[PDB]
């Protein structure tokens, strides 16, 4: 797999597909 | 946090994959 620039929508949309029945945190706040 | 690692800067998915619960 590839680096790539993930930003706003895109973000939460990679950790959907990554994470997806595990779910995710969200936090930008960091 | 995330935003600096994956949109400031560039990211893998086994990355992002250190977010999931
Ligand atoms: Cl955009
Ligand atoms: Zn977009």
């Amino acid at each position: 797999f590839v680096n790539q620039h993930l930003c706003g929508s895109h973000l939460v949309e990679a950790l959907y597909l990554v994470c997806g029945e595990r779910g995710f945190f969200y936090t930008p706040k960091t | 946090g995330i935003v600096e690692q994956c949109c400031t800067s560039i990211c893998s998915l086994y990355q992002l994959e250190n977010y999931c619960n």
